[PDB]
């Protein structure tokens, strides 16, 4: 993530403790704007997944310490700011196709990451 | 090297014949292959989804969702008996002989072409064709059965069958393990059904890749390549359905009174009263001995839930039926209480002119007379008190929890002391041949597909693939895209296979239903001015036997 | 895709409003509304229209289907304002659709 | 043939009994319109036939029961009505090439095949 | 934990997710009234431990899904609650020994659990 | 009512008793379970 040019590392992590369904695999890190966007979500790595832009890979383990990283670096350039990274997270999709869908609750509001 | 070639060319049926009423049926075939360049490269796995059919209220199973890893390599295999067997050779197979034995498969590939396609681009194209001696052709067959197994015709897309015909195998896959549950829901259903996909077990992972198991000979052409013959393992299959049901087990009553007068409305007579009968029985309170009620040495067949859908890793998914529909002629549709029906398509059947296409549908019963028929079944109470009075038994007509389409019947199940029945009649030529038996230790009593069992393994299967080939590019381990040239290539395909049988014997006084030519099908079997086929089915099970 | 339209509502407490949508691939009845409820936001009410469920039903209504939707308000007091937004759901990927803007009429 | 669409099965059935001469193989089901038109005049299935549309086919045995099938689906969207099927049933042709020809009579008026 | 009585099963969860440092092992569930008490701070399981009323065990993995466990019955009759958990959690004690000792931060206010 | 059967040694101590060895009969047991259900049964379709 950041802060703050033009691609440092690291610095996203939230929520411990007990961050959901562990259902291989889950969200949510809110995700975006809010205005958007975004985030076409993510699976679990060789191979499952995964996000709609490259290098936005993710990767945790849902076992014990539940996680999160990186997250991640990517390209941001465009000043766009999600800083939190907080739970229920309802159904990912990827399980989902209820058809979809919908989004229970969220938490944690404004945390703001500088461009 | 290449100015030789090394194969011959059979298509024949030969009776070798024996002392003593064993004849080996031997018969050969084989086939000419096309076989285009898989377009893929390496290996995928796939999720399919259709979800809005799930998704609308109703619609138990429409379809599900599975998951699989789909190779570039391709399979011709054996094991349907229109590779090889005749419609003519079919007919001295079924007259003559009561029984089957199963002995030996072999398999070799000689010959092999490789050709190249140029396609210019100023040019209108016409399409350039060099025959290449350098480039290759990958075979890899293995006898351990370790790397998983398929047969196929759960669909049909097997050899083609004639051979003047060529024919093209198939890619090939196997399933993967993924979770999935689905809820019900019918029309009147109203909030959400909550359908599902669930991940993947990580626990419990096949990946299988025959690169990592199996060798794989190399050709270039002149070569040839030939496995060795391995045996089978199997318990015979009789030709000869058993008309006999639970009413001919036993002797008959004796008639006290013989009829007269020849013609027809001509009744004989018990000649005793219902009362004073005498016999064994199993019932309640008998003052009563019938010809229904009484004790027979075991059952026929066995009543089975019909259109029962358990639910598992799958969840939906259907219940097979080991009987046939026999003794039961008002229940039709497609194979009412089950007489499994083949749907194929353009390489068996509908003629093979059809504009378009179109699949081909024919509902293929039983020959065998096991009346499983679900009409007139009930139960009383254990009084008998006759005439029986509404209120205190059974009809099929009635609900259960006020429901119409069940009668009681869909909830009822037998099968345990004293059931039996016979191995699933073969059918033709859309069948199946041999089956590969469960890994596990119940091993289940017989298989509603093939007639014959592997009891210890199987022979293997035949896989094969064009050898890639690079011009100038590339990046190491690179899941970009390589560039290619687009090639295919052809080989010519044999086959042999040995059977053992016997010659049954009359002992009757009536001659027996044989298959024959007549006017209903005139010509079934002759082409079409334009070279129209189609091999109709036909149904073998033709002799009957005594039972009990 | 989705957009969010009509704009710029001034209304007295308690008065209702229509708001609705409009979008190409068909949809079934996918169609959701978040709604603050400020804090801890956005917070959504009613699932695919229509659950009148979370928190407390009957706060808004939501029905309709297809290509199109109309978001409809029953009850509104201090306790909801501002500006609000609509989802689509279909496949890859989602999307949103954004804003409405309806702050209570204040003159 | 029908009813009623858009291509349900079956419902061509007539006439037992004393369908005609078996000649290996004949008509008649009257065909057509009566205005028209049609149909190409029958032979028997492997491959002896056949009609003038695809999937016009027809099969039967001319030994007892003496029926006839299907017939057929097959293409109705056209309005066309032949309800009925009723014998003697001339020369087919195949059988034939007098040249051709003749037909005397017919029987069972008019039935008619909804849309 | 509860509702309501004598003994009845489980209902302590939270929090996912990020739950704090996996040190082998940790707290806080909050702990307790909170004018006491309480509760002498969980080891890890075959043996090490534990909490200084039988009964009172606790389990869970520190990998993800990072969750918590049971919590537990265990005796009820005096009324007391504490219904979150919620975490930052400092240094458990079992790791501690500084000597000890000090608690930064908490998280999640009222929750009550009935007697 | 083992008294009835079976003979019955007697031990003050020193001494010592042993049963000679008597062997099983047995099919062996499978450590793997098998995951493919009803599905996994076939050759699955061919994507086009």
């Amino acid at each position: 993530s950041g802060p703050g040019l033009v691609q440092p590392s690291q610095t996203l992590s939230l929520t411990c403790t007990v961050s959901g369904f562990s259902l291989s695999s889950y969200h949510v890190h809110w995700v975006r704007q809010p205005p958007g966007k975004g985030l076409e979500w993510l699976g679990v790595m060789w191979n499952d997944g995964d996000t709609s832009y490259n290098l936005a890979l993710n990767s945790r383990l849902s076992i014990s310490r539940d996680t999160s990283k990186s997250q991640v670096f990517f390209k941001m350039s465009s000043l766009q700011t999600e800083d939190t990274a907080t739970y229920y997270c309802a159904r990912p999709e990827l399980p989902g196709l209820t058809y979809g869908v919908w989004f229970p609750y969220w938490g944690q509001g404004t945390l703001v990451t500088v461009s | 090297g290449v100015g030789i070639s090394t194969g011959t060319f059979n298509n024949q049926t030969e009776f070798k014949f024996l002392e003593n009423g064993w004849v080996y049926i031997t018969a050969n075939s084989s086939r000419l292959v096309h076989l285009n360049m898989p377009e893929s490269e390496n290996y995928r796995r796939v999720v399919v989804n259709n979800m809005d059919k799930t998704a609308v209220n109703g619609n138990m199973a429409l379809d599900d969702i599975h998951a699989e890893i789909v190779t570039p390599w391709s399979l011709v295999d054996a094991n349907a008996w229109g590779v090889w067997f005749n419609p003519g050779d079919w007919q001295l197979i079924v007259n003559t002989m009561s029984e089957l034995h199963l002995v030996s498969f072999e398999q070799e590939i000689f010959n092999v072409v490789l050709k190249t396609v140029s396609e210019s681009a100023t040019q209108p194209p016409t399409k350039v064709y060099n025959n290449d001696l350098t480039a290759s052709l990958m075979v890899a067959l293995d006898s351990n059965n370790t790397m998983p197994f398929t047969p196929a015709a759960m669909r049909s897309e097997t050899l083609g069958f004639y051979p003047w015909k060529p024919t093209i195998p198939t890619p090939w896959r196997y399933y993967f393990q993924w979770d999935r549950t689905l809820i019900p829901s019918h029309t009147g259903t109203s909030g959400t059904p909550t359908n599902i996909y669930h991940g993947t077990d990580p626990d419990d992972v096949q990946f299988y890749t025959i690169e990592n198991s199996v060798p794989v000979h190399l050709l270039r052409t002149g070569d040839e390549f030939a496995t060795g013959t391995f045996f089978f393992d199997c318990k015979p299959c009789r030709l000869t359905h058993t008309w006999q049901t639970n009413r001919a087990l036993g002797l008959p009553p004796f008639l006290n009174s013989l009829p007269q007068s020849e013609g027809d409305t001509n009744f004989g007579d018990i000649g005793v009263q219902q009362d004073k009968r005498r016999g064994v029985t199993q019932m309640g309170n008998t003052n009563y001995i019938t010809e229904a009620t009484i004790m027979r040495p075991a059952e026929v067949g066995y009543s089975a839930p019909y259109y029962s859908f358990e639910a598992s890793t799958q969840g939906p998914f259907k219940t097979p039926i080991a009987a046939g529909r026999g003794g039961a002629q008002t229940d039709e549709n497609q194979a009412a209480d089950g007489n499994p029906r083949y749907a194929f398509g353009r390489q068996h059947g509908q003629k093979t002119t059809t504009t378009g296409e179109t699949p081909e549908r024919f509902t293929y019963i039983a020959h065998q007379d096991t009346g499983r028929y679900p009409e007139g079944d009930w139960i009383q109470n254990i009084n008998f008190n006759l005439p029986v009075t509404n209120d205190n038994v059974l009809l099929p007509t009635d609900p259960i929890g006020g429901k119409t389409g069940i009668n009681y019947t869909n909830i009822f199940n037998t099968y345990g002391p004293l059931t039996a029945l016979n191995n699933v009649p073969p059918v033709y030529p859309n069948g199946q041949i041999w089956d590969k038996e469960f890994d596990t230790d119940l091993k289940p009593r017989l298989h509603v597909n093939a007639p014959f069992v592997c009891q210890n393994n199987c022979p293997g299967q035949l896989f094969v693939k064009v050898a890639p080939n690079l011009t100038n590019q590339y990046d190491p381990d690179a899941s970009a895209n390589m560039s290619r040239i687009v090639t295919y290539s052809d080989f010519w395909w044999k086959g042999k296979l040995v059977f053992k049988a016997k010659l049954r014997a009359s002992h009757t006084w009536n001659p027996i239903q044989q298959m024959s030519i007549n006017v209903d099908n005139q010509f079934n079997y002759v082409p079409s001015n334009i070279g129209g086929m189609k091999i109709v089915y036909e149904k073998s099970q033709l002799a009957p036997r005594k039972l009990y | 895709l989705m957009t969010q339209i009509p704009a710029s509502m001034s209304i007295s407490v308690g008065d209702r409003v229509t708001m609705n949508c409009k979008a190409s691939q068909n949809v079934d009845s996918n169609v959701d509304w978040y709604q603050q409820k400020t804090g801890q936001s956005p917070n959504l009410l009613i699932y695919k229209a229509s659950n009148r469920n979370t928190g407390v039903p009957d706060r808004f209504t939501g029905s309709g289907s297809g290509t199109d939707f109309t978001f409809t308000i029953s009850n509104m007091q201090a306790e909801d304002l501002a500006v609000y937004y609509c989802m689509q759901s279909t496949s890859y990927p989602l999307t949103f659709g954004s804003g409405t803007k309806l702050e209570i009429k204040r003159a």
